[PDB]
């Protein structure tokens, strides 16, 4: 998990001796970072680190310092027998002192009311109530706790008893302990009415009881004595520290997950920045370091599949082409994560598991744990497969089988930095790995020798092999990004600058998608340029249809634009890989577009292929208008045909008579009815004649005979005109 | 969305209305009203109760005394709860349509202020004016009672159903746990000044968002004053808060959780008058639309079970407003296009149907919030990310691959697009995207895809203010020169873009180029607009429901403000749908209340009875689709959700083909002349084999391909050919094919078969009495292209394609069948190098070498060995096949055992191979590196030198003495 370092302020040492920062306090407004330095008590800003207010005023170091809950004023007390509420600016109202010196401050989450412990008896302190109330006690207290509500004031001891004397009932709940109880934590998140009083007991143990004193879920046991508690994430997950001097997250049943942040001593108080994602921890030096706990994603995809890790404790598995989401409690910490086909490994702490899930004749995904290996290893890399799980470290690399035996081993001669798993057959599966000085290398299992596939002067910090593993792309430290025909000589095909990641399509051959610095999005197909998206995130996958993206935790599809790239096919008169980029999806107006410029440039074959997506026969029925002339210039007619079809057909008389074809162009002509287009392009007199008779032939049975005649007349055959007029009834010019 | 009035119910007796409610699960309304007043109809929410709003039962209830106030439902049980002024609480359990009554309930001290049901619909939450609460299960056990020491006003039930929220006389929120009653929280007010205690209105929670990444703002706390405040959870600080200047009565949610609606009473003493007005607002406060009603008090308001109409009670009656939704949708190249909402995912998803096919094609958009369609192209613009004010324009095609992209920056309202461009405005900015050359027309070889994609597209951003011309360069700069009137409609044509501004004023601009070519005036502002297909009229939905068309001429562009001519014959009300005709500038569909008006040259037609929100208008036909019931199912469309109208024209040309001549249509084509009647009569003679008087019609469409196909049935010369090419020619082959059999021409049926591209027809008139394993490799390949492995693999097999089987089996890694095809394969070369080059990158070297010797070359089946190191394996195979380069084979595997420094493996190896002299040698070269720092090792490396050249002897059936004496140097 990544721990980032905001600020840190250190205390200087006084007379040979640091002071330590006892104890420390959040604001509700959370800017103020408020701390017991000793006797002094300083006052942070949590967004530069910048010392904004020191307040002295006690005579000696103090163990409590507290904020209330609404923030308009606090309270400070401790070793000097005195407390005194301070305002906004830290100005003192009252002063008043105590007959016992106080360890513990405990104001009421529902109330402006603050609780003093004293040696004999506790007692409440109030604005409206300035007489101290104080119930006697069987000893002094050591620390004082409050529920959510405000009602409940759960009171330490010496010997882990917290006893309780409820306002309300008369019966008293006191539940025992065998340590001393130094921190004990109400949760503010209240599952089904229950309350999970949290208690770290110094004999390296770890216990949870309600209000009625029953113990909640398992003790569990540390590897350090429990100092302070502070919830994380709204109670989700709880801070721990002790002899580990390390501040440490554990779940809500008690399993350790990670130490957060590290120090050098013993850590009095650590306590979470509300609704940041920042906290600060007090230690015996002096220092104080503001930890911004910045969110480390781990995610592992297989081809649709795609994992992540949720609550720090779960694996959430996510189908993206079917979407069906699950979950797998595992309530530990899991940092590496692998998976290969239908299989899956964890590495816990000390623990490694192996899941499997099934396509059962129920249709749910469910998932069986059918390999364990209980030893602890340290590993850079892990991947699981079919056949055994391989874990690597600098430079060797255990493949451990189902249940911790060794099978094989390398040594390469500069440490590896990506592990991945292409595939293969079970037991004679592809290792794809890359190492510092440039190599990267195809490691089988069944042969201890690994394959020549690449070397190159940078190192390799990611690479990838192609799903027909043809041809590799590979990243160096400079971000410069080459693809290689692999073979006998690694041919660069291209390279390109500035690559954050890349991917090969897992289902065609040749399509990569790229992620660029600038966050756009890159997708090449073949030699022609790439299509761009400008979209956050980078590239984790690329099947068929879909390009997969993930930004910061969100994981999305994207879409493959196949027409894109098959205008640019279409453009270069590339039209036989058109084709199969076309197959994988594209519009109407997209095979439309296809056919036509396929008959236009000759290619008939493609054209024929494409039509049949279409559902349009007006388009169609041309093929079959072509085999017979083309059974017995000659070439230049099939040019000049298709723009008539389109909707216009002036264009289609320019090309007709850019190739010499008029007669051609006069049959079109005659055939559309309207005669003086081909008065404009007849050429010789015969052809005006028989053009014009044929539209006298059209008007004798068009219903209007009186042109009719006229028309006939001038064909200069008498008879038929003779014959045609006598039916238009003008007698005058008969 | 749209509300109009569409039926008024009065129930007897004129009793004042005070309760109503109405049930999702069968439309069961309820009514209260004074002096014991309980009232239940059933309304059938389906089409048949849709249009004509059904009122298809009615029952009146008894039982109460005083005027029934509270009034509640339960949808999954479908049971009903009541109150009244007295106190006495009612549940009425269905039977045989008969309401029972189960229980009687009164606590006869205080008054029941409200109920709650949970989400599961199994608790019931009862609350009284002196803070008294009760909840109890669907059965009727009593859970737990509290006694809050203040006073409630309202209630609901938490989304998650653990959790209840109270209101209080005074004006506060408490949220307490639905099982303990223990306040557990106090929901903070931003909306409220905090100045004085004022009582709530409403308070509602919609659970439909409970499983969801990122909550809507499905909370409402709206006070008496009028302030309507939205939130997305229990304590959420940035709060969705809208205001309105009217006073609240009652808020209601629709039963999907996209719109809240609020409702006023406003007095007489504005000028307005009286009457109940109700207001609705989007998940975003966002105020959608306003509907008025004349009336006094109002009574209450209830969405319809399928959230399409509104029951409202005022004063002694009851309204069904009908509710149009602002549906997201688009229809382009036989294609429809929508937008729906999964419950548990924040994006919402966009469905392309190509209704020829029933093809489904989905998208995943973010924050889609407008779509639009033309010629063959879509737009969408969606807002990614709420938080910052940037849009993103996308443009898509038909089966919705991307092509291009924009994002700006600037807060948009309104958009539309046309074949060249994409227009967006915002209060008082105009963004124009020109993506495409104007000058070129789109047409079938160049579409607007690829003028889209490959030429540069110029985007300009203007501002309404400023007098634009050609001169002025385009510019960027977001000009926030504030005028007072904002912009509130817009529309695109072709070659004119019109903006209409809340004043009143209209601009109408041209686009190439971009200049102010004209004003006009309205009578108010514009809530809609649309351009016919010339840009000859325009029509505008106004801000008082008055719809108007208004001519524009090209000549009357003058820039000083004038009137506008209105077309005649054309004025409506409440019309919520509109369309134009592609190819008549004059004729338009119009979609009114519960109607459709058709209309050509400014005059109506009669009223066909519809509700499907109108899509398309093109060549005298209306196709239009019913979005009310496919938003329910949306994943499973249904073609029986698209109906096609046709106009007057239409229906008296079809009436005039169904009995009448040939020469009756002809006149009628003559008389009216559109190309649709030429179309239809041209079709119909070829049906009926009139060939003689179809190429007339068809040389009034002007059709070139359609004269050569009549050409060419005409050179046909059978009765029965001539009509199975005709049947061919309009997509019916189902019926060309038994055509074709009458005669059995199977020679062209199956050419025929082939061309439509039905493979599956082309086997199953194959099989039945070569081509047969081409169209076997068709299905393949499309199976392949559709990534199902197993088929496409099945298919390959059964016609033979042994690389795309290769292909099929490295996909999905069945290496034990790859490795068999090289069985079957003997007669054909590249096959055998292709698996093996598959196979050696796999690793598999042993067959792969296999298929080398079956590819006759062991070579560099021995260089694939090397490669994978299998130098065991690749010295037999060179023996076996006689490479007496085994030498440097040999030589090269020595290297690299020196390299790995692996002296062992080496020895090992010559001593199975039987190399003695030089194999001592290489031995010694290590052993003088090992003599000249500890040379006791030496001494044995010596040794076992002389004992290899000894059994070098027995290996047989200068250097002989001189290994012995290099051994006995180190004796």
């Amino acid at each position: 998990m990544h721990t980032s370092v905001r600020w840190s302020e250190t205390a200087d040492a006084v007379k040979g001796i640091r002071p330590p920062v006892n104890s420390l306090c959040y604001s509700p407004s959370g800017d103020y970072v408020v701390a017991s330095c000793g006797v002094r008590v300083l006052v942070y800003a949590a967004s530069t680190g910048t010392l904004l207010h020191s307040l002295m005023g006690h005579q000696d170091t103090i163990y409590c310092v507290d904020y209330s809950s609404d923030g308009k004023n606090f309270a400070s007390g401790g070793a000097d027998r005195t407390v005194i509420v301070w305002s906004s600016q830290g100005e003192g109202i009252v002063k008043y002192q105590h007959t016992e010196a106080i360890q513990a401050l405990a104001h009421n989450p529902t109330s402006s009311q603050l609780a003093s412990v004293s040696s004999v008896d506790w007692g409440i302190w109030s604005p409206e109530q300035p007489k101290v109330s104080k119930y006697s006690l069987p000893s002094k207290g050591l620390c004082a706790a409050w529920t959510p509500n405000g009602k409940t004031l759960a009171i330490g001891m010496l010997d882990g008893t917290v006893m309780m004397l409820s306002k309300t009932s008369e019966e008293k709940v006191i539940i025992r302990r065998p340590a001393p109880v130094w921190a004990l934590a109400f949760t503010p998140l209240r599952e089904n009415g229950i309350d999970v009083l949290a208690i770290g007991s110094w004999d390296q143990r770890l216990s949870f009881y309600n209000l009625s004193g029953t113990a909640v879920g398992r003790e569990r046991e540390l590897d350090f004595d429990p100092c302070s508690v502070s919830y994380f994430n709204d109670g989700e997950y709880i801070l721990l520290s002790g002899s580990d001097h390390k501040v440490t997250l554990f779940t809500k049943d008690g399993n350790r997950l990670i130490e957060l942040a590290s120090a050098d001593d013993w850590i009095w108080s650590a306590r979470q920045r509300p609704r940041q994602k920042q906290f600060c921890y007090g230690t015996n030096d002096g220092t104080i370091s503001c930890i911004d706990i910045t969110i480390s994603t781990v995610h592992t995809i297989y081809d649709d599949q795609y994992v992540f890790r949720k609550d720090m404790t779960n694996l959430v598995v996510h189908q993206l082409l079917v979407d069906r989401k699950m979950v797998i409690p595992c309530n530990e910490y899991v940092q590496k994560i692998a998976t290969f086909l239908d299989k899956l490994a964890v590495q816990l702490q000390e623990r490694v598991i192996v899941f499997e899930f099934f396509y059962d004749d129920d249709r749910t995904m469910r998932y069986q744990d059918i390999a364990q290996i209980r030893r602890r290893l340290e590993c850079s890399l892990l991947c699981v497969t079919t056949g055994a799980i391989i874990v690597s470290n600098d430079k060797r690399i255990t493949m451990y089988d189902f249940q911790g035996n060794k099978r094989r081993e390398w040594s390469m001669e500069s440490p590896v930095q990506l592990m991945k798993v292409v595939g293969g057959m079970e037991g004679r599966e592809i290792l794809l790995v890359g190492l510092n000085g440039g190599q990267v290398m195809k490691v089988f299992v069944d042969n201890p020798f690994p394959t020549l596939l690449h070397k190159g002067t940078a190192p390799v910090k990611s690479a990838e092999l192609s799903s027909s593993r043809s041809r590799l792309a590979v990243i160096d430290s400079t971000n410069t990004l080459q693809v290689l025909e692999l073979g006998e000589k690694n041919e660069l095909l291209f390279s390109e600058d500035n690559v954050t990641a890349v991917a090969f399509n897992i289902d065609v051959d040749d399509n990569i998608a790229f992620t660029t610095g600038d966050n756009t999005l890159h997708i090449k197909t073949g030699s022609l340029p790439a299509y761009q998206q400008a979209v956050r995130g980078i590239v984790v996958g690329f099947k068929a249809n879909h390009v997969f993206n993930l930004h910061y935790s969100n994981m999305m599809v994207l879409d493959v634009p196949h027409a894109h790239a098959l205008y640019k096919y279409v453009e270069m008169r590339d039209f036989d890989r058109a084709y199969e980029v076309a197959c994988l999806g594209v519009a109407d107006a997209d095979w439309k577009m296809l056919g036509l410029h396929a008959m236009s440039q000759l290619r008939l074959d493609i054209a024929r292929k494409a039509f049949t997506h279409i559902q349009d026969t007006k388009l169609v029925e041309l093929l079959k208008s072509l085999e017979l002339r083309r059974r017995q210039a000659k070439d230049s007619v099939l040019y000049g045909s298709i723009l008539a079809f389109q909707g216009k057909y002036n264009d289609a008389a320019r090309q007709f008579m850019k190739t010499g074809c008029e007669l051609k162009a006069v049959e079109m002509y005659c055939d559309l009815k309207m005669w003086d287009n081909a008065k404009k392009i007849c050429t010789d007199e015969k052809v005006l004649k028989d053009l014009i008779r044929q539209q006298a032939r059209w008007a004798e049975e068009s219903q209007n005979f009186v042109e009719a005649a006229s028309l006939y007349e001038s064909c200069g055959d008498y008879a038929k005109a003779i014959g045609m007029m006598g039916q238009a009834g003008q007698v005058e010019k008969l | 969305m749209f509300v109009y009035l569409s039926k008024r119910i009065a129930m007897p007796n004129g009793v004042k209305v005070t309760s109503i409610a109405w049930n999702d699960g069968q439309g069961w309304l309820a009514c209260g009203g004074e002096k014991g007043l309980l009232k239940v109809l059933k309304v059938d929410g389906g089409p048949q109760g849709q249009r004509s709003g059904g009122l298809s039962s009615s029952q009146t209830l008894e039982g109460h005394d005083t005027t029934v106030d509270l009034v509640t439902w339960n949808q999954q049980y479908c049971k009903l709860t009541s109150s009244d002024v007295s106190g006495r609480i009612i549940v009425w359990v269905l039977h045989k349509g008969m309401w029972f009554e189960e229980m009687v309930n009164n606590r006869n001290s205080s008054r029941v202020v409200d109920f709650a049901w949970n989400p599961s619909g199994t608790k019931i939450c009862i609350t009284y004016e002196d803070g008294a609460v009760i909840v109890g299960g669907v059965d009727g056990n009593r859970y737990w009672g509290r006694e809050l020491p203040y006073k409630l006003a309202k209630v609901c039930w938490g989304a998650d159903g653990n959790s209840i929220l109270f209101g209080t006389a005074t004006g506060e929120v408490y949220v307490h746990d639905a099982s303990s009653g223990e306040h557990l929280s106090q929901v903070e007010i931003k909306c409220n000044d905090g100045k004085a205690p004022s009582p709530l209105a409403g308070l509602s929670w919609h659970p439909a968002w409970v499983e969801r990444p990122e909550p809507l703002a499905t909370l409402a706390v709206c006070y008496q004053s009028g302030k309507l405040q939205l939130m997305t959870s229990i304590g959420d600080e940035t709060p969705c808060n809208v205001d309105r200047d009217l006073p609240a009565h009652f808020i209601s949610w629709n039963p999907s959780g996209t719109v809240l609606a609020v409702t006023a009473a406003t007095p007489a003493t504005e000028e307005n008058g009286p009457g109940i007005v109700t207001q609705f607002f989007s998940t975003e406060g966002v105020h959608l639309r306003t509907l008025r009603v004349s009336g006094k008090q109002c009574g209450g308001i209830t969405w319809e079970g399928g959230g399409l109409r509104v029951a409202i009670g005022v004063d002694s009656s009851v309204y069904f407003a009908n509710v149009r939704p602002n549906y997201k949708y688009c229809y382009f190249k036989k294609t429809a296009v929508f937008a729906f909402t999964v419950p548990d995912k924040v994006e919402e998803s966009v469905m392309f149907w190509n209704v020829n096919t029933n093809e489904r094609r989905t998208k995943s958009v973010r924050g889609l919030q407008y779509m639009n369609a033309c010629k063959d192209a879509c737009v969408l613009i969606s807002r990614p990310d709420t938080t910052q004010q940037q849009r993103m324009i996308q443009l898509v095609n038909a089966i919705g691959s991307p092509l291009e992209t924009r994002f700006i920056d600037m807060e948009l309202y309104t958009y539309d697009m046309n074949s060249s461009a994409v227009v967006c405005c915002g209060d008082e900015s105009i963004y124009i995207w020109q993506f495409r050359d104007p000058s070129t027309a789109v047409d079938a070889l160049d579409p607007i895809s690829m003028q889209a994609s490959r030429a540069e597209s110029q985007e300009r951003v203007i501002h309404v203010c400023d007098l634009v011309r050609g001169d002025t360069a385009p510019t960027m700069k977001v000009r926030s020169a504030l005028t007072n009137d904002l912009i509130s409609a817009m529309c695109v044509s072709e070659t004119h873009m019109f903006v209409s501004l809340e004043s009143g004023t209209l601009h109408v601009y041209q686009l190439s180029p971009l200049q102010l070519v004209s004003k006009y005036i309205l009578f108010a502002r514009a809530q809609s607009m649309s351009v016919n297909c010339n840009s000859t009229q325009l029509a505008v939905i106004h801000l008082g429901g008055i719809t108007n068309v208004y001519c524009i001429e090209r000549e009357k562009f003058s820039l000083v403000p004038c009137k506008a001519d209105t077309i005649d014959g054309v004025e409506l009300k409440d019309v919520w749908n509109l369309r134009w005709a592609v190819d008549d500038p004059h004729r338009f569909a119009v979609m009114e209340k519960t109607r459709m008006l058709v209309y050509n040259h400014g005059v109506a037609e009669e009223p066909v009875q519809s509700c499907a929100n109108l899509c398309k208008f093109k060549s005298l036909k209306i196709r239009t689709l019913q979005l009310d019931e496919l938003l329910l199912d949306p994943e499973r469309p249904r073609k029986d959700y698209i109906v096609d109208f046709e106009a007057q024209l239409l229906r008296d040309m079809r009436a005039v083909l169904r009995d009448g001549t040939a020469k009756e249509a002809y006149e009628f084509a003559e008389s009216h002349n559109t190309k649709k009647l030429w179309e239809l009569l041209a079709e119909h003679t070829l049906f009926q084999l009139d060939f003689t008087y179809a190429e007339v019609a068809f040389i009034h469409c002007k059709d070139y391909a359609a004269i050569q196909f009549v050409k060419r049935v005409r050179s046909l010369d059978d009765p029965k050919k001539q009509l199975a090419e005709v049947n061919a020619y309009y997509r019916r082959f189902d019926e060309a094919e038994r055509l074709y059999k009458d005669v059995d021409r199977k020679d062209l049926a199956l050419d025929l078969r082939y061309r439509l591209g039905d493979w599956f027809g082309v086997v199953r008139l194959v099989q039945e009495g070569a081509l047969l394993f081409q169209a076997w490799e068709n299905i393949g390949d499309h199976y392949a292209s559709r990534q199902k492995w197993s088929k496409a693999a099945q298919y390959y097999t059964q016609c033979r394609h042994y690389r795309k089987l290769a292909r099929i089996f490295y996909i999905i890694e069945d290496y034990e069948m790859l490795t068999q095809l090289i069985s079957m394969g003997e007669h054909d070369k590249e096959l055998m190098v292709t698996l093996g080059n598959m196979l050696l990158t796999v690793g598999l070297a042993e067959e792969a070498a296999k298929a080398f010797i079956a590819a006759n070359e062991p070579r560099m089946a021995v260089n694939g060995c090397v490669q994978v190191n299998m130098w065991n394996r690749a010295i037999a195979l060179a023996k076996e096949h006689r490479l007496e380069d085994v030498g440097q084979l040999l030589e090269k595997y020595a290297k690299y055992l020196i390299h790995r420094e692996r002296l062992t493996e080496a020895i090992e190896l010559y001593r199975k191979a039987g190399k003695h002299d030089e194999a001592a040698t290489l031995l010694a070269q290590l052993g003088k590196r090992a003599a000249l720092r500890d040379a006791l090792k030496a001494k044995k490396f010596y040794v076992l030198s002389a004992l290899e050249v000894q059994k070098y002897r027995t290996t047989a059936i200068r250097t002989l003495d001189a290994a012995w004496r290099g051994a006995e140097a180190y004796h």
